[PDB]
């Protein structure tokens, strides 16, 4: 199927003792594969999946270079902000980034991204068109106009069209094994009271990669949204994924009901009874 | 406006420690240093962002040491100075948007093995040939200088007061007066071309002004003859109607 | 300034097994500012060695972090986390729940 | 490993040629490109500036493309100029790196048409001493070159092109002195010819 | 490949 690269960051300023601490994460699809922490010993961009550690000496140098310098970036970003929102040198405000490009079957380009946050609110972001800008507020709307004035959407969209995508391609290559594997959900039912007239039934679905799953109840080949509870998909901690649903049924009806299990990973869909 | 280095001309002796400074351009966001020998290309050596020093070559000398501790202006030491270090130091500056490497003047490094030879030079202004006047209705003057060994001079002409570019033509580069010798001394021409009749005129006056670079007022010396310190020599001549 | 209370999830890596080696996964999400206090209870005595994923987000820009630890589970012994953050009056206890 | 080479490493060319500066790169993942001009014993300046993006970019008489696919890219120079001699650099960006990785450059001079050769050699005599005197060759057309001294005692300059700017004239010259009395302006430069 | 971050200047 189709693919994506993301990098997300976190900058964290902490007035009084040293400089922001900037974190920032590469994903492929749902496989996380650097990390970069700068209040960690290394100062290096490190490995964390196994295909990306038969890149070259000079690729973690590069990398390491390139993460340091958006940490520089984003440690002036943050000065600037405070002095948009007019706030005090006393308080801690984070700047988050996401950025990234998602390729089709083929390894053709889809979509690119490439957007702020300050304090967990949208600052500014690309627009689909890699073109144009959306500022969320009057502070971002200065930012906005120096992008468009400095026409810096062109070299953005130019990373995002060549070398996130070269690199996404190169990626899926190396780890084709894993990243081009897919694992199906493990599936099974737990059955709970919770009083007199009904109990829960719940579905799970388990060590399934990729996150993307659909998992649907119904009563007697009806679906029901009604009495449904459908948990956030979770890290198992070894690369796959874990996810629940689960409906309120009258105690004695429970063969009236069916989970629906869908996933990629699937020949057909798995139908589950208790 | 552009970016400023200083010291323009640094001639120094083999293990001294030597300090080049850059003044980048007003909030550009990143600072780069360069070393370029003769009839080669800029090598990198480092460059910060902000006051972080994000990348040195890696082929970068122990003794080599830069800082930009508030942003803006950057600080470039040789310590222990070998003649290998000899070199043009470039300093560039990059704007947050474009990534444009605007470059300073450079700051031009002479490390000699000892400063005996250094020697300022010796100026002549040589007046127009009436057979050129007769033959051409122009007039050129030619100023020599002499005997200046490290090669450092920047020679100018000045008419009645203000420097002048129009008609002037310098040799690219100075000549070594003994070419077999490891420590040749060297010479330098320039010719100033006006018309016929403005050489006519015994109002004009013409200077040739040799800008030389040499010792620090505070380098020691021991010998005999003048400290043949930084200093500007020059010549002068003064048109007539012959 | 906008501020989001975590949300945790408390299980296990592989399905339990008493006796056999695991691992105790606390997953905390949809919180903000990043800054959290995370803690894993055994028999309500804070576990030491107790690590966590990198710091992500998700498209709301709310993070999430995986605190995990090696575990041998058996019959008696109770497992919970204790998250505590900014954006809460009191600490959250959520227990280990096996059989759900 | 990125390897920048300009072609060719010099060029002489008649005033009025229009030129073709080459620069040429082993690795096409470049971030940006960049144009330089260089004046001896001075600096850079800053010419042109290529983003990936983009194609080509234009300033008067300079016109530079880039094409990355082929690790190419060409300053075009218009109506080349006896002003335009200088050394020219090419240098890249790397998508992977913020510093600039030179080309060694290209040395370009562009040769003066002299409308009216008159070639000459003059005797000038000091400002200061009627004894010291210095050769003057000058006036040659832009073909004939000077050849540099093998005699230890007399000392010749390379050619120098001179720009009178109000009357548009511009002229060729080298110079030769001696402090022997055997001294002579005459032979001292007939080791020159077109 | 982490990109460059010339342009991104609030």
């Amino acid at each position: 199927g189709s693919h994506s690269m993301r990098y997300f960051s976190t900058s964290v300023s902490r007035p009084g003792r040293g400089e922001p601490r900037f974190i920032a994460v590469g994903y492929v699809d749902d496989t996380q594969f650097v990390r970069f922490d700068s209040d960690a010993a290394s100062q290096r961009m490190e490995p964390r999946a196994p295909w990306i550690e038969q890149e070259g000496p000079e690729y973690w140098d590069e990398e390491t270079g390139k993460v340091k310098a958006h940490s520089q970036t984003d440690r002036e970003n943050l000065r600037i902000a405070l002095r948009y929102y007019n706030q005090s040198e006393a308080g801690s405000h984070t700047l988050q980034m996401m950025f990234g490009c998602d390729v089709g079957s083929d390894g053709r380009f889809l979509r690119g991204y490439h957007q702020y946050a300050y304090d967990g609110k949208d600052y500014i972001a690309l627009k689909e068109d890699l073109r144009s800008w959306t500022a969320a507020d009057m502070a971002a709307q200065i930012t906005k106009r120096k992008w468009e004035a400095a026409h810096v959407a062109e070299q953005q969209r130019a990373y995002l069209e060549g070398t996130c995508v070269d690199g996404l391609r190169r990626y899926l290559e190396n780890g084709k094994e894993t990243l081009q594997r897919t694992d199906p959900p493990k599936t099974h039912m737990t059955h709970h009271p919770i009083s007199d007239h009904e109990a829960t039934l719940r579905c799970w679905a388990l060590g399934f990669y990729p996150a993307e799953i659909t998992l649907t109840w119904q009563r007697d080949g009806e679906d029901q949204t009604q009495d449904t509870e459908l948990v956030e998909t979770r890290p198992a901690g070894d690369g796959t994924f874990q996810k629940w649903a689960a409906v309120v049924v009258p105690s004695g009806e429970e063969q009236r009901y069916t989970c629906h299990v869908q996933h990629e990973g699937l020949p057909k869909p798995l139908t589950l009874r208790w | 406006t552009g970016v400023s280095q200083n010291p323009r001309h640094k001639i120094t002796k083999r293990g001294q420690n030597v300090t080049f400074r850059c003044d980048p351009i007003s909030e550009h966001n990143r600072l780069y240093w360069y070393r370029q020998t003769l009839g080669q290309g800029p090598e990198f050596l480092t460059y910060f962002q902000n006051e972080a020093q994000l990348e040195k070559s890696r082929l970068l000398s122990d003794r080599f040491s830069a800082e930009r501790p508030k942003g803006s202006f950057s600080t470039l030491e040789i310590q222990r100075t070998e003649q290998g270090d000899s070199a043009m130091y470039l300093c560039a500056s990059s704007s947050w948007d474009t990534g444009e490497l605007f470059f300073g003047e450079g700051s031009r490094l002479t490390v000699l093995e000892d400063l005996k030879n250094v020697f300022p030079p010796e100026v002549a202004v040589f007046e127009p040939s009436e057979a050129e006047i007769s033959h051409t209705q122009k007039a050129t003057l030619v100023c020599l200088a002499t005997g200046f060994y490290p090669d450092h001079v920047e020679l100018s002409w000045w008419v009645n007061g203000k420097e002048v570019h129009s008609g002037v033509c310098t040799d690219p580069q100075p000549l070594k007066e003994q070419p077999a010798l490891n420590d040749s001394r060297y010479a330098l021409s320039s010719r100033l071309r006006v018309s016929a009749t403005f050489w006519q005129n015994p109002r004009n006056h013409f200077r040739c002004q040799v800008q030389f670079y040499g010792l620090s007022e505070n380098d020691e010396w021991t010998q005999d003859r003048a400290k043949p310190v930084t200093q500007i020599v020059s010549a002068e001549a003064w048109g007539r109607a012959d | 300034m906008i501020q989001r209370t975590p949300k945790i999830q408390v299980y296990s890596r592989h399905p339990a097994e008493n006796g056999k080696s695991n691992f105790l996964n606390c997953y905390v999400s949809g919180f903000h500012p990043s800054d959290i206090e995370v803690d894993l209870l055994k028999n309500g005595e804070r576990i030491e060695k107790v690590e966590h994923s990198d710091l992500s987000f998700s498209k709301d820009w709310s993070f999430y972090l995986l605190y995990y630890t090696e575990f041998t589970p058996t019959e008696k012994d109770e497992y919970a986390c204790r998250v505590n953050h900014v954006t809460l009056s009191q600490p959250k206890i959520v227990k280990w729940d096996r059989d759900m | 490993k990125q390897e920048v080479t300009q072609i060719p490493a010099a060029l002489s060319v008649p005033e009025g040629e229009n030129l073709v500066l080459n620069c040429s790169f082993t690795d096409s993942a470049i971030y940006n490109l960049q144009w330089f001009r260089q004046d001896p014993g001075k600096g850079l300046t800053s010419l042109l500036l290529i983003q990936s993006s983009q194609r080509e970019q234009t300033s008067g008489r300079l016109n530079a493309s880039l094409d990355k696919s082929s690790g190419r890219s060409t300053l075009y120079i218009a109506a080349s100029q006896p002003g335009d001699s200088a050394t020219y650099l090419c240098a890249v960006r790397m998508d992977s790196s913020y510093k600039l990785i030179f080309g060694s450059g290209t040395r370009l001079l562009v040769r003066p048409d002299i409308q009216n050769p008159d070639p000459a050699v003059y005797q000038l005599r000091d400002s200061k001493s009627s004894d010291k005197s210095v050769c003057l060759f000058t006036d040659f057309d832009s073909q004939t070159n000077v050849s540099q001294s093998k005699d230890s005692d007399v000392y010749i300059t390379d050619k120098c092109v001179l720009d009178m700017r109000s009357m548009d004239f511009k002229s060729n010259s080298a110079v030769a002195w001696s402090n022997k009395s055997d001294f002579a302006c005459a032979n001292a430069f007939n080791n020159s010819i077109i | 490949r982490y990109p460059l971050t010339f342009g991104w200047c609030f």
